[PDB]
């Protein structure tokens, strides 16, 4: 289990990793305008989901987690 | 600690260019609205490959 | 000017024969030098009229004349090693023409080739052309299956031959087709994939092929 | 001097002259600077030349490749569009290597396209290839169908001998003499 | 052999490969049962085989 | 003569090799 | 003096001269500086030289590579495109190492590519190979098939002896004499 | 007086001369400054020289290394690409170390690349080697194959002697006399 | 300008022979210095006719003529170590010709070669061609399978040979092909996948029995 | 007087002269300052020198070290990269230490690299060594193997005496007399 | 000037001999000094005719002549310590030639070498050429397997040998080949690993190999 959670935190880190690029780029274009008082949490979340459904990560992660064990 | 450094910097490598190139064009966004989404899946799919293997 | 000066520097690979129809004949030995001598004559830098003969197309043209005026004839090949005296290879065990009827056929064949002077007809055997094709086939260690029938034999080569067994067979048939010609005996090279690669089988009388532990294949003999 | 085609390029004008000279009519290749080339024919040969234009589909279009529909500068590259450029470069490279054989003049190779084999759970099917060729006059073209069937087999993962189809033929008769001018 | 053969499922886990030739299989079965390590018995209708 | 060359066998395959003599 | 082609490269024009002299017609090579080269033939040899352009497919296409479709300067590269750029650089180096053998003038080598390698849970398949070569004449080209096969076996992980196919032949007869100019 | 190739390289032009002089033809190495070299041949020896151009595939291409496709100047690099960069430097260091042996003039070694089995739980396969060599003549080259395999065996992790193949040959005959100018 | 100065510097690698049809014959010793001599005559700096002969192609020229007028003949090779008196090796046990048609063969082969003077006909044996072929094949300690049939025997070299066994077998056939030629005896080096180099057995009730030579082989798992 | 190469280096030019002096020809070395050295030979010894250029693959290239592909100047270093830069320095330190033994003139040692046994849970494999040497002639070179085998054995953790292979040889004959200028 | 001045400074490594056919032969002693002398004839600073001879090169030139004019000859080597009188090591147990046909053999061999004054033919024994090779292979403590057959023996050195016996075996075979030649007795050095790698087999007349704890393989009898 201690190896399993350790392998779980790596894929905890890996799947998070596109979204940190998303959270910074949304602040830069807002900072490119004079729009600095608005929080970008509202504008971060759409592009935080079309990068999930157009990528179709729901079938990519789930098939990827089960192919590690069984063979077809 | 073989791939943790690899994924640890190529996310930081993307934000120097993806956010740096709007600065150099300021010194039109409908044509740039299409190119911005094109790379983020190809980084997102590459990190999925080293995730689930 | 003369014709032999207009050709290449090497005056050995050609030979200019004077014709009977007042047209000089050049005897090339392959297709590449036939277009070498036809390109010179096509642009018209030669005052007289001439023709280009070859080894192969003078043997398919005269066999088009031969299967209209003399059908049901048994012959093998025409050899042009000296173009002023070609050799005609008839069969012995398949014709009933008499001795005088062979000389009338030669005088009506002499008029077709004006460059030649006299055709020397000789009769080759028919059981040696099929003996050299099997004795030359066992020498290359090729698997074969001979089928004999009337008016020609045939050799069937099957199995999964590899890349060195499909190179000795290509170099032997063309060295045989050059000598005898493809009128009597014809070879057939057909390659198929193997069924019994990793399978377990029983050979002998009652043969079957097991494609899996629970599956049998009984081939039709 | 009736013109029939103009505005062509270097590779289109050398085909229209090579077809019309096979059918006993002559043309004149005239360069026109930045506008490409132009082709004019004589007045007695004008009626027959238009007839050979409609049948032979002249001027020919440039040959198409599958990689032109999916350019590399499209920064969104699907896996469906990544196997399409790798497939389209194998058949462009195997037939450029097929022309270096002994006696082959031209060739064209088609490969079966399977593109959805990576996203479903099914294993991919076999590969089916096919090739055409044109040989010189005088070659024993019966024994040369076994070298192409041996060379083409282990160029993929696992294909069979009943999945390969080779249809070859000999070349036409050469055209050497001149068509001749229409004398009036 | 003109009789059916019944091998138990503990002796069906071992493997073999080769080219064998049967023409007198009652002497051939006896020699291979000491090399493989096996016991057999013919009751008149079938041949039972254990390990 | 006959014999057996054992390289790290497992005492089943050793006494089975003596099961012919 | 008719003009055949213009704007060619250097080595696309150097093949046409070697082709036309094989068919007894003499060509002149003219450099045009930045605008490429140009090729002129004589007047009575004109209508026979356009025939060999259509047959031999001139002008030659540039030889395509698999690494030309996948450029190295992309911002992000998939694991399918990185393994395709590896195997394409292996067959260009294995081909040049095969040409330094005793007798070989040219060779070309194709490798089977893996396409669904990492996206399935399936293991990758076995590797198949094929090769072509052209030898100097006078050589016993039946005995020279057992050295290239031994060489190609352990150039990979685990290939069998029937997953490699080598089809080779001797070279054509040498062309050494001048064609000859058409007197008029 | 007629030129064949121009704009050539330095290592290219000192090698085109060595092939033509083997076949009784002479050339000229005319420098042109910063525009690169150029090669001129005499006029009766123009037809023969183009024939050896098509046969020998000249000009020679630059030799390809695997380290050129994965450059070190990029900032972030995959673990698969650094592994293909590692094996391509052991492949060159063992090859350059091979020239200091007794008798060898040139050699080439290829290593089997394995990249997709290192990530999964399956262990990596055994590594294979293959080598070519060119020896000075007069050597009994049956005995010199046993120490190349002895040197190559335990220079890696764990190989056997059946997965290493050395294919060597004696060098050709010496070319020492001048070709000769064409007298007329 | 004499002819023997248009060649290279050393006058040892070439030999000029005068013919009987006012023609000069150049005698090389391999194909590379033969292309050296066809290149001089191709650019055309010589005022006469001249031919270039060889050991391979002038043994393939009068073997095509000999396979049109004299079929079913048993010969081996024509040795041209000295071009004024060539040696014709003939078989002793597979011929029917007497001494009168031997002079007919010696005068009609002379008309094909206008450079020669007299052809020497010697009767080689037929067991010694295979006796030196077997005794030379056992000396390199290689596996082989002899398949005797009429008018020629055949040695097959199969198996998973290693590098040294490949190198010694290639270098031995080239010294045997020079002496005898591949008309009578033929070699069959081929690479398959079996650690048992060529041989195969089947096993039942008595031991191993050597099977007949066939084309199918059992591949080896090791 | 005619030139072969130009723009050479100081360490490259002193090797091309030493090869040509082995084959009885005398060459001249002409400096040119910033461009580099250039090499000229006389005129009748020009055909022979272009034969030894192709054979020896002159000019030589600088010898490759594995630390050139992974510079310490680069910003990011993997633990695999720091595994290849450490091992590549013991490989250089041993051949710089083997030249200080008596009788030895040059040496090159190779150590078996491993990279996959670190990041998984698999234990690392044993170390394998391989060394070459060139001894001065006249020495009893049979007893020189029992000290070098002992020296290289306990320079690592645990190696076996059959996982190290030393293949050494004597040097060639000394070349001391002048070649001789061709007289005319 | 003379040829001995046209060569290098050391006037000791070449030996210029005058031929009988108005040629001038140069006798080197290794391959490195042969291209030194061949460069002299290639740059062309000599007007007359000359040739460069050797010992190993000269021994495969008149062995081609001895392949077509004297087949089935058992000889060993020609020694050239004095090139005006070579020594011919002819066999003793495998010949039947008398003195008269040995005399006509020395005359056709004298006409092949115009530089030699007289060739001496001495008959060497055949069981002493192998007893010294057997005694020399036992001095180095090398594993071997003698295979006696008719007209030559063969020593096979197989198995995984190490690094001190590769140099010690290679220094003896290349020095036995230097003095006796490789036409009668052949050495086959072959370095191979353990057959049946980590497998347990059962040798002798009824063999089987076990590839696993539960897998028996029955190939050819080990």
């Amino acid at each position: 289990a201690l190896s399993e959670i350790k392998s779980a935190f790596k894929i905890g880190f890996y799947l998070y990793l596109p979204f940190v690029v998303v959270d910074l780029v949304v602040s830069s274009v807002l900072l490119a305008l004079g729009m600095m008082m608005m929080s970008p949490v509202t504008i971060s979340t759409p592009i935080k989901l079309v990068l999930f459904v157009a990528l179709d990560g729901w079938t990519l992660l789930s098939k990827g987690l089960i192919l590690q064990y069984m063979d077809i | 600690m073989d791939d943790l450094v690899f994924a640890g910097n190529k996310a930081l490598y993307l934000v120097l260019i993806l956010s740096g190139w709007p600065t150099i064009v300021a010194t039109c966004l409908f044509l740039l609205s299409g190119w911005y989404g094109e790379v983020l899946l190809s980084y997102g799919r590459q990190v999925i490959f080293l995730a689930l293997a | 000017a003369e014709l032999d000066s207009l050709l290449g520097q090497e005056k050995e690979r050609f030979q200019v024969l004077p014709g009977r129809d007042k047209m000089l004949y050049v005897a090339a030995q392959n297709e590449r030098d036939t277009l070498w001598a036809r390109q010179v004559l096509a642009r018209g830098d030669y005052d007289k009229n001439a023709r280009v003969i070859n080894e192969n197309e003078e043997n398919k043209r005269i066999s088009i004349w031969l299967d209209t005026y003399y059908p049901q004839l048994a012959y093998y090949r025409i050899h042009f090693d000296e173009p002023r005296k070609p050799v005609f290879w008839l069969s012995r065990q398949r014709n009933t023409m008499s001795k005088k009827e062979l000389e009338v056929l030669s005088q009506k064949l002499r008029a077709l080739m004006p460059y030649a002077d006299s055709v020397n007809i000789t009769l080759m055997d028919d059981v040696t052309a099929a003996g050299q094709a099997e004795a030359g086939l066992k020498q290359q260690a090729l698997p074969y299956s001979r089928r004999n029938h009337k008016g020609g034999v045939t050799f069937v080569i099957q199995g999964a031959l590899d890349d060195v067994e499909i190179l000795r067979a290509r170099q032997f048939v063309d060295s045989y087709y050059r000598t005898w010609g493809g009128r009597y005996v014809q070879f057939a090279i057909e390659l198929k994939d193997d069924w019994l690669k990793g399978r377990s089988f029983q050979y002998g009388a009652e043969g079957y092929i097991k494609m899996s532990p629970g599956h049998w294949y009984f081939p039709s003999p | 001097d009736k013109d029939l085609l103009k505005g062509l390029d270097q590779e289109q004008a050398n085909e229209v002259i090579a077809v019309l000279q096979m059918h006993n009519i002559e043309a004149n290749k005239i360069d026109s600077g930045k506008l490409g080339y132009s082709i004019t024919v004589a007045e007695p040969d004008f009626t027959a030349a238009v007839y050979w234009i409609k049948t032979y589909q002249l001027p020919p279009r440039p040959r198409v490749e599958i990689a032109q529909m999916f350019p590399a500068d499209s920064l969104v590259s699907s896996p469906r569009a990544e196997k399409a450029r790798l497939y389209s470069a194998i058949e462009q490279r195997l037939e450029q290597s097929l022309q270096t054989m002994e006696g082959v003049l031209s060739a064209r190779v088609h490969i079966s396209y399977d593109i959805d084999a990576g996203e479903n759970g099914r294993p991919p099917k076999p590969v089916h290839l096919s090739a055409l060729a044109v040989y010189e006059r005088g070659s024993p073209l019966a024994h040369q169908i076994s070298d192409i069937k041996r060379f083409l087999k282990n160029s993929f993962a696992d294909v069979d001998y009943d999945n390969i189809s080779v249809v070859l033929s000999e070349r036409s008769d050469a055209q050497l003499q001149a068509p001749g001018t229409p004398v009036k | 052999l003109k009789e059916p053969v019944i091998v138990s499922k503990m002796a069906a886990r071992k493997k073999i490969t080769g080219n064998f030739e049967f023409h007198d299989p009652n002497a051939l079965l006896e020699k291979l049962s000491l090399q493989l390590g096996l016991i057999w018995y013919f009751d008149g209708q079938a041949i039972y085989i254990y390990d | 003569g006959s014999g057996f060359v054992a390289k790290d066998d497992s005492l089943r395959t050793f006494f089975d090799a003596m099961a012919l003599q």
